[PDB]
RNA sequence: UAGCGAAAUUCCUUGUCGGGUAAGUUCCGACCUGCACGAAAAGCGUAACGACCGGAGCGCUGUCUCGGCGAGGGACCCGG
RNA sequence: UGUCGGCUCGUCGCAUCCUGGGGCUGAAGAAGGUCCCAAGGGUUGGGCUGUUCGCCCAUUAAAGCGGCACGCGAGCUGGGUUCAGAACGUCGUGAGACAGUUCGGUCUCUAUCCGCCACGGGCGCAGGAGGCUUGAGGGGGGCUCUUCCUAGUACGAGAGGACCGGAAGGGACGCACCUCUGGUUUCCCAGCUGUCCCUCCAGGGGCAUAAGCUGGGUAGCCAUGUGCGGAAGGGAUAACCGCUGAAAGCAUCUAAGCGGGAAGCCCGCCCCAAGAUGAGGCCUCCCACGGCAGCCGGUAAGGACCCGGGAAGACGACCCGGUGGAUGGGCCGGGGGUGUAAGCGCCGCGAGGCGUUGAGCCGACCGGUCCCAAUCGUCCGAGGUCU
């Protein structure tokens, strides 16, 4: 349940390492984005001479969130931290790498590079 | 909304209410019959009976058990001595609680007696 | 809160008229199967201390 | 009528009987059915299970495991026909029924503080010996 | 338009192509037809069921007589099915087959007297900033010396609860005749035990 | 005059430039066209101090998204 | 007759921001421009500043404009402004002054009437009753986006890119629900500190909150969780487009007549509803009781009182039960929570550890069982007006 304030850990190599949202990307109106959501969200921290620097107003696709995420088969799924990628306007991932597990809910919303990069699916 | 909540608050809170009964037990238990209020005696039956029946089970678990309750040894001692044993082939209901007919003056209270079967 | 207050004497018609339900209800008595003194039901009788057919209690 | 005596009528066709007990506290592989594209697989899931809740046939247990560094937890449900098999790894004694606190103790704390379960271990091995 | 009575059990989940699906169990049948109502002699169609047997001590002489008439067994409940006409005098669960869409009539949860957060989900007011003994109190209600008055129907607080509600469109997961049982995918009103009637969907 | 200046003073005014912010009529640093600073009704600085008045951050939160449940004393019913 | 702005709560207008239907276009397509019809629903989150407004950030189908004492302080707020303090600029010899700036600065427990939300009591609906109902008339609801197939086709040099028709998936909103997810769970269980006590050890109780603190947690009530709704369809239309066709040998959508045509109107859907005094309909039950359209009295079908109670509930109402009985309490079984009780044995100098032992305890949940408590009863209650 991201929204508007929310801190993410990028879990790519781009070179930023926390941003936060400011918009969910999911209608005129949506109130939280779960895995698979596309959100704007300004670049906090980031290490230097990295792809992008504190202060760039980038998209992202969450990974993975401390709430839990339901699935049909009537189990869920729950990570520690919440945490995005970086991508750009064509669902591409900017960075070369991913770490940490994704959640498979991506493979369904159309991420299939991220979900390639990942080292685990979960 | 109360649905399905069981017991009464008697208009005090938890160890006030946990005293009540208590102290209601041992008045019972050593005078045999008390007159009480109607929804204080309805709330009695469930303490006095669990207690008059751990006092059936008989064992030490049983007494430390009700002598978290009643403290005084020497009632309980009495309820396993004397009290138990006359309920030995009754299961449950060992106690009782009739209406009084006569209201109090002070405020209107409706009384009622409840006592030890048989 | 401004104080809310009344606007006008009521009308004796109107007073009267609320307390229209303030009528008291007289109790509810039967006659014990003992002493046949009027008793409410399901209490023990005050005058013969029976109830159930039986003494519980001294009167 | 007996109305839960219904509802178990309902649920008897699903309850499943076929996977071993354990505990709170043991490290257990859960090999679970997963669809992606455009199969049907088994992904292992191995880890402690930190909570079992109980309802009968709507009984669920939760697992946690550090996967690359991200501490991640799976619920299932006790009768769910995607669980294949699940295999106790490791027998752990827990002083609690609710294991929460090992989202906070590091991987040195979580192995003092849950120890090997040398009771149930022995009893492991006291069955497994078929004739 | 198929319909019949029946009484919600519990709530529970099955697992149908590896997926959970959520059930309500409802034990409907078996109903019998006590009257039909028909358009020469009262106006309209429809059919009269009976659900639950009675004991008869319970049971006073007028409705005796009428389910004699009938000559049916006393019944604690009768409730109507309008446009409807089974062939037979005693309605099953076997009505309705799986995967057939339904609605369901009961009485919800009665909340008693409720605050106007809980009934119309209203924002209430702030928990600090001043705000001075009407952290649930539903504000202004009107304007002021035009209209000079309050609008009929105006959401306020009051009883919320106890109600006719309908929900319409659940899948009939399945169909247990040999215990009368009827699984319906989703929620029902009223708690367990309460008295609802099911019937065939309005929406194509 | 020195010093200071869109100031506890600047109307036009959210002046313009820079800094912070995803975005800053406030804040901080500059310029000086000071409507209408200015040197014991003191001028410009000042370590320490302030339940004084601004601005930003870290932490943490039912302040909030957005409300939910629970406790007790009233409110509700009866007697005075 | 409390004056800005906010918050809460709305409702209305339509000069329409979006969604819908159109005409003209300097309308190829896609996208716009302009005018016509349309108020059903919808119209975001944030930075600045008391602000309204406005600018800006990120989105959007869209970020409409207005009325209701510039809606709404016996609903809240009190930042602005508009008492007394203090200061700055400026004015005045001075006391003081400006609205010019700056810091601060008491907003009143009890609703009589109308109104509004809920809810009972009385009477009436010509005999009195138990049920089941029709729906006059009301309210609710009414939203929209993305992708895909059609088809990279019609159209265009190329970029770009459809009508019509057909699927899937979202956002917010609404109603219900507790299987799952997630809360709470005031004593359901365990751990821990200090002190006082029972009884010295052990084992326990009180108090540290109106749970002493911590780790958990049932039923219930709950959203963050789950199901479902917006329609489909029919009818009459608005702008607009026609058919046939005079007056007016032509022409004309019209003067006679007939089609097509909107998220709008009427029905359809859910809910209330015969106080609908126009008091409806159907099933069944009781009956011509005595004395003097009236009165008094005992009854009938029945109803109420009282009592055990209830996911019903402020009271009262509702619904269930009253020994011919499972309604509550107890007791037993199961679920469930807590997580291996006391005692004894064994190991250790000891704190402790092991075994007995998934033990002991254990509210609400699903059941069983007359052990206890609903004992015994009383009061109402038709004799059917007239053409
Ligand atoms: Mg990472
Ligand atoms: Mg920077
Ligand atoms: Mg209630
Ligand atoms: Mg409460
Ligand atoms: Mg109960
Ligand atoms: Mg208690
Ligand atoms: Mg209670
Ligand atoms: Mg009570
Ligand atoms: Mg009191
Ligand atoms: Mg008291
Ligand atoms: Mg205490
Ligand atoms: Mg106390
Ligand atoms: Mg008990
Ligand atoms: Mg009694
Ligand atoms: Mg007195
Ligand atoms: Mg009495
Ligand atoms: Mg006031
Ligand atoms: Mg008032
Ligand atoms: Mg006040
Ligand atoms: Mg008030
Ligand atoms: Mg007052
Ligand atoms: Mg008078
Ligand atoms: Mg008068
Ligand atoms: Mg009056
Ligand atoms: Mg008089
Ligand atoms: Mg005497
Ligand atoms: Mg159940
Ligand atoms: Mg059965
Ligand atoms: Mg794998
Ligand atoms: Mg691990
Ligand atoms: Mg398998
Ligand atoms: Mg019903
Ligand atoms: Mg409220
Ligand atoms: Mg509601
Ligand atoms: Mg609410
Ligand atoms: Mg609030
Ligand atoms: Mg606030
Ligand atoms: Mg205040
Ligand atoms: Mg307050
Ligand atoms: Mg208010
Ligand atoms: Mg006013
Ligand atoms: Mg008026
Ligand atoms: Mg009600
Ligand atoms: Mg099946
Ligand atoms: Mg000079
Ligand atoms: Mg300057
Ligand atoms: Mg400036
Ligand atoms: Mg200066
Ligand atoms: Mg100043
Ligand atoms: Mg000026
Ligand atoms: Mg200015
Ligand atoms: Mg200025
Ligand atoms: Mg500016
Ligand atoms: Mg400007
Ligand atoms: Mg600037
Ligand atoms: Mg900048
Ligand atoms: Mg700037
Ligand atoms: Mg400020
Ligand atoms: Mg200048
Ligand atoms: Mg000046
Ligand atoms: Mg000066
Ligand atoms: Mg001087
Ligand atoms: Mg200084
Ligand atoms: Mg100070
Ligand atoms: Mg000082
Ligand atoms: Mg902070
Ligand atoms: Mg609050
Ligand atoms: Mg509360
Ligand atoms: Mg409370
Ligand atoms: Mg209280
Ligand atoms: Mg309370
Ligand atoms: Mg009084
Ligand atoms: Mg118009
Ligand atoms: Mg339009
Ligand atoms: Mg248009
Ligand atoms: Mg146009
Ligand atoms: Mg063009
Ligand atoms: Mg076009
Ligand atoms: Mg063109
Ligand atoms: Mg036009
Ligand atoms: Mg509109
Ligand atoms: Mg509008
Ligand atoms: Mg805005
Ligand atoms: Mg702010
Ligand atoms: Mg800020
Ligand atoms: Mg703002
Ligand atoms: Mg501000
Ligand atoms: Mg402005
Ligand atoms: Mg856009
Ligand atoms: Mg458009
Ligand atoms: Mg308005
Ligand atoms: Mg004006
Ligand atoms: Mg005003
Ligand atoms: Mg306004
Ligand atoms: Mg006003
Ligand atoms: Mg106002
Ligand atoms: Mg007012
Ligand atoms: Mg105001
Ligand atoms: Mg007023
Ligand atoms: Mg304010
Ligand atoms: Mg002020
Ligand atoms: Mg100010
Ligand atoms: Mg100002
Ligand atoms: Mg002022
Ligand atoms: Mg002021
Ligand atoms: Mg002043
Ligand atoms: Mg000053
Ligand atoms: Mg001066
Ligand atoms: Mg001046
Ligand atoms: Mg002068
Ligand atoms: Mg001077
Ligand atoms: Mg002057
Ligand atoms: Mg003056
Ligand atoms: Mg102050
Ligand atoms: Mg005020
Ligand atoms: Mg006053
Ligand atoms: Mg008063
Ligand atoms: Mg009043
Ligand atoms: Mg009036
Ligand atoms: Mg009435
Ligand atoms: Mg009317
Ligand atoms: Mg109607
Ligand atoms: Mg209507
Ligand atoms: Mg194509
Ligand atoms: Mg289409
Ligand atoms: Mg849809
Ligand atoms: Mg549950
Ligand atoms: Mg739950
Ligand atoms: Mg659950
Ligand atoms: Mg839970
Ligand atoms: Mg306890
Ligand atoms: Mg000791
Ligand atoms: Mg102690
Ligand atoms: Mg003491
Ligand atoms: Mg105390
Ligand atoms: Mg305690
Ligand atoms: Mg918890
Ligand atoms: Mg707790
Ligand atoms: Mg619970
Ligand atoms: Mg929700
Ligand atoms: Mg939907
Ligand atoms: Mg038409
Ligand atoms: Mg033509
Ligand atoms: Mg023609
Ligand atoms: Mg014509
Ligand atoms: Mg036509
Ligand atoms: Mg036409
Ligand atoms: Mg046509
Ligand atoms: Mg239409
Ligand atoms: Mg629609
Ligand atoms: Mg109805
Ligand atoms: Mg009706
Ligand atoms: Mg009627
Ligand atoms: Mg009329
Ligand atoms: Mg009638
Ligand atoms: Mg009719
Ligand atoms: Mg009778
Ligand atoms: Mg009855
Ligand atoms: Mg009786
Ligand atoms: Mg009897
Ligand atoms: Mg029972
Ligand atoms: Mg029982
Ligand atoms: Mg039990
Ligand atoms: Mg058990
Ligand atoms: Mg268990
Ligand atoms: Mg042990
Ligand atoms: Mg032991
Ligand atoms: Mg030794
Ligand atoms: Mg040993
Ligand atoms: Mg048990
Ligand atoms: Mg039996
Ligand atoms: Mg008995
Ligand atoms: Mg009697
Ligand atoms: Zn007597």
């Amino acid at each position: 349940m991201i929204q508007p304030q929310t801190y993410l850990e990028v879990a790519d190599n781009t070179g930023a390492r926390k941003i936060m949202c400011i918009r969910v990307l999911k209608g005129s109106n949506a109130k939280y984005a779960t895995v698979g959501d596309v959100i704007v969200a300004s670049v906090k921290e980031a290490i230097p001479r990295g792809a992008v620097k504190e202060g760039d107003v980038v998209k992202a696709v969450v990974v993975r969130t401390k709430k839990e995420v339901k699935r049909p088969d009537g189990s869920a799924i729950r990570f520690d931290d919440n945490a995005a990628v970086i991508i750009n306007n064509q669902l591409e991932p900017r960075g070369t790498r991913v770490f940490g597990p994704v959640a498979r809910e991506l493979r369904e919303k159309g991420f299939m590079k991220i979900v390639s990069l990942a080292p685990e699916v979960l | 909304m109360r649905h399905l909540k069981s017991g009464r608050k008697l208009n005090r809170h938890s160890s006030h209410r946990l005293a009540l009964y208590r102290n209601q037990a041992k008045s019972l238990l050593t005078h045999g019959r008390i007159t009480t209020t109607v929804p204080k005696a309805k709330e009695l039956r469930g303490f006095v009976d669990h207690l008059i029946h751990l006092a059936k089970r008989g064992d030490l678990h049983a007494r430390r058990l009700v002598l978290r309750d009643l403290q005084d040894v020497k009632l309980v001692r009495k309820l396993f001595d004397e009290i138990a044993p006359r309920y030995r082939d009754r299961q449950g209901g060992y106690t009782r609680v009739l209406k009084l007919a006569e209201r109090r003056r002070g405020d209107g209270a409706p009384l009622a007696l409840v006592e030890l079967v048989e | 809160a401004k104080h809310p207050v009344p606007k006008k004497k009521t009308s004796k018609a109107r007073r009267d008229a609320r307390r229209s339900h303030h009528a008291l209800t007289p109790p509810i008595l039967v006659p014990c199967p003992e002493c046949k003194a009027m008793k409410p039901p399901h209490t023990v009788c005050p005058e013969c201390g029976y109830y159930a057919g039986r003494k519980v209690l001294e009167v | 009528m007996n109305r839960g005596a219904l509802i178990k009528l309902v649920e008897s066709r699903y309850v499943r009987t076929d996977l071993p007990e354990f505990r709170p506290g043991d490290t257990v592989r859960v090999s679970y059915k997963v669809k992606e594209g455009n199969r049907t697989r088994i992904q292992d899931f191995e880890g402690i299970v930190i909570r079992i809740r109980r309802n009968g046939f709507n009984t669920t247990f939760t697992v946690r495991k550090v996967s690359y560094g991200v501490g991640v937890e799976r619920i299932f449900p006790l009768h769910s026909p995607l669980i294949q098999k699940i295999d106790i790894v490791q027998r752990g004694r827990a002083r609690r029924a609710k294991l929460y606190f090992i989202r906070n103790l590091s991987d040195r704390e979580i192995r003092r503080k849950l120890r090997a379960d040398r009771k149930r271990i022995d009893k492991d091995r006291a069955a497994e010996r078929a004739a | 338009m198929k319909g019949i009575l029946g009484v919600k059990v519990g709530m529970t989940r099955i697992f149908r192509d590896d997926r959970a699906v959520p059930v309500t169990v409802i034990l409907a049948g078996p109903c019998p037809v006590v009257q039909r109502r028909t358009p020469e002699k009262d106006g309209y169609t429809a059919v009269q069921l009976g659900f639950l047997p009675q004991n008869p001590k319970r049971v006073n002489r007028p409705l005796k007589g009428h389910f004699a008439k009938a000559g049916v067994e006393p019944v604690r409940i009768l409730r109507e099915i309008r446009d409807f006409n089974p062939e037979g005098d005693t309605v099953t669960v076997e009505i309705f087959k799986p995967g057939e869409r339904v609605d369901v009539t009961g009485t919800s949860k009665g909340r008693g007297f409720a605050g106007v957060m809980k009934r119309w989900n209203f924002a209430g007011g702030p928990d600090s900033h001043g705000a001075h003994k009407i952290h649930r109190h539903p504000g202004s209600i009107g304007n002021r010396k035009t209209p000079g008055r309050v609008y009929k129907g105006k959401k306020m607080a009051g009883h919320y609860g106890a109600e006719r509600v309908t929900v319409m469109n659940l899948e009939v997961v399945d169909v247990i005749p040999e215990e009368n049982l009827l699984l319906v995918k989703g929620a029902v009103p009223g708690p367990n035990g309460g008295l609802v009637i099911v019937r065939e969907t309005k929406k194509a």
